[PDB]
Formats: structure tokens, C-alpha cells, sequence
């Protein structure tokens, strides 16, 4: 098996090529949405074109040619009142995911944090006991062969 | 376009409008302030 | 063709998410190797030796 | 994608509505708190 | 700046968003004291070493 | 020049031109003043060295 410590260092590697990759689909998520609103807007126009054309009928008294201008504008009302509520749906999606996103990245570089630190000790504790054992070849039990030994001889 | 334009929105968060009606309200003081010495001052 | 552009613009809507799930999961359970119940093998396992 | 969404749940529980509650109940005895001073300091 | 002239709504929020700051600094301000006695610890091992 | 004679209008916007140099200002004043307190730090590492 690998040694875990080479793990740490790729596993975050991992995990940085997936932020982005959320990071360029809530984009995508957004670019959406963005269009969604002005498709609302132009037809609402259309309709508001059809609106200042009744601001012209019924005028002089032809109420007749009014009634079917705001017949015509209707249809593009139901349509403009689905997309407002699908407009409206969206954006609690979108700052949910946002929020999520955000709490995300904190929770990384917290981690990264923590990474060196317990290297460190590693390194520490590895640099540690490497030399004692070394200073334990020098124990005063005679368990030594490097100093006692000689002096015996 | 729109795709880019978003991208950018997601990379650098535009400011709240909380500081946006800090900064206008805190704005109109220092004008005020600082116009209201000259109104003193030359009156 | 009303019925067409419409499904095509719930198409895209609904990649996103997926690719949000997908991309939402794929971390946690590496933040889940980061598991303070010691399940752990990169961070508790080093301590402990 | 609930079935993902599901599957984090299990492996990072909610937190409890209970510390929902004294979360939300401390957190506004500190800007009071901190307000307090504040109110009284510049009243 | 909020309060002055009597506008203590705005100063509300104001402290509700130090507090988000300040749930963070209390974590880093232990995690730093925490240190302390280890490299301190640890270099007076090297000292004796 | 502005509001003599009563034309406070026109002082008013030439403040308000005037707030954004003095944004400007105020973030160079402190940099200014930062770096001040390193350039004595360094020379003095080199004339003790």
C-alpha cells in the first residue's frame, strides 16, 4: 500500500479539480437563468405592444377592434405568467446552491490548514526517535557493542 | 456573452446591497459635513 | 414547435443539477475520509503512530 | 440526484433542531449584548 | 457609524455580520494559543537535544 | 468658488467629484504610513549586519 501521507497531498488535488468543476456548472445554472428573464420581458413587451395598440382602439369608440387586441394579448399572457413562476422557482435553487458553495470553500482551505501542521509533526516524531535509538546504541545496561565493548577490550 | 458575463459574476461576488446603502448613506454625510463648514465658513 | 424549445429549455436546467449532485457529492465523501469517528486512515491513523 | 443528495445526509447528520434554537436564542443575546454598549456608549 | 443620528436599525445588521467574523476569530484564536506550548515543547527538546 | 453668492448647488456635486480622490487618498495615506515602519526595519537589519 502507498503511504498515506503522498495520499493527503493528492486526495486535495482531487477535490480542487471537482470546485471548479461545480464552480463552471452553477455558472452554466446562472447563464440560464439569465435568459429565461429576458424571453419574460420581450413577450410581456409584445403584449404591452398589443396593450398601447388597445391604447389606440377603443378610442373614438371602436371598443370592437379592442376586444380582440386584448384577446391576442392573452395568449401571450399565459405564457408570460408561466415563465414568471418558473422565473420565480429558480432563484431560491440558485442561492441555495451558491450557499452551499460558499460554506464549501471555508471547509477546504480549513482542511489544507490542518495538512502541514500534523506533517510537521510527523517529520517531528520520524526526527525524533531516529536519533535516540542512536543514543540508545550508547545505553549504560552494556546492551551497547559501540563504546563498552571497546573499553572491555 | 451571457455565459461569460456570468462567469465573472460567480469569481468576484458583487458587493451587497447592504454596504451599497451603507456607502450611499455614509457618502451624503461626508458631503454634507464637509459642505457645512463652507456653508459656514463663507456663508 | 412551442412544445420543442420548451423541453429543450428544461434540458439544461436539469444537466446543471446533476452535474451539481455529482459534483457535490464526489467532496464530501473525501471530507468524509476526514471523519472524526476515527473511520479515518490519512489523519487519526498518523496520530496515533 | 435525491438519491445522492440522501446519501450525505446519512454521512453528515443535521444538525439538531435544538441547537437550531440556542444558535439563533445566543446569537441574539450577543448583538444585543454588543449593542448595549454601543447604544449607550454614543446614545 | 450606524447608530449615531438615531439609525440603530442599520447598526443591527452591522453586528450580525461581526459576529459571523467573530465565530471565526474565537476557533483561530484558540487553534494559535494551542501551538504555543507545542513549538515550545518541541524546541526545548532540540535545546536539550 | 462654488457656493459664493448662493450657488450651492454646483459646491455640492464639486464635493462629490472631490470624495473619490479622497477615497483614493486615504488608501494610499495608510499604505504610505505601513511601509514606513519596514524601511526602518530593514536598514537597521543591515547597519547592525
Amino acid at each position: 500500500q502507498e503511504a498515506p501521507e503522498d495520499l493527503l497531498e493528492r486526495l486535495l488535488g482531487e477535490m480542487e479539480l471537482e470546485l471548479i468543476e461545480l464552480r463552471r456548472a452553477l455558472a452554466q445554472t446562472i447563464a440560464t437563468f439569465k435568459s429565461t428573464e429576458r424571453q419574460r420581458d420581450a413577450q410581456q413587451l409584445i403584449a404591452q405592444r398589443w396593450y398601447e395598440k388597445a391604447q389606440a382602439a377603443l378610442d373614438r369608440g371602436n371598443e370592437q377592434l379592442a376586444r380582440e387586441a386584448l384577446g391576442q394579448r392573452q395568449s401571450y399572457q399565459s405564457h408570460t405568467e408561466a415563465l414568471g413562476k418558473s422565473l420565480g422557482e429558480q432563484r431560491a435553487l440558485v442561492e441555495q446552491v451558491r450557499g452551499q458553495l460558499q460554506k464549501l470553500e471555508r471547509k477546504y482551505l480549513e482542511l489544507k490548514s490542518q495538512k502541514n501542521l500534523y506533517l510537521a509533526r510527523l517529520k517531528s516524531a520520524i526526527a525524533a526517535q531516529k536519533i535516540e535509538e542512536i543514543a540508545g546504541n550508547l545505553d549504560n545496561a552494556s546492551a551497547s557493542s559501540l563504546f563498552e565493548r571497546i573499553e572491555t577490550k | 456573452i451571457l455565459e461569460l458575463e456570468a462567469e465573472r459574476e460567480l469569481l468576484n461576488p458583487p458587493p451587497s446591497p447592504l454596504d451599497k446603502k451603507f456607502e450611499q448613506w455614509e457618502e451624503q454625510q461626508a458631503v454634507e459635513a464637509t459642505l457645512a463648514a463652507m456653508k459656514a465658513r463663507r456663508s
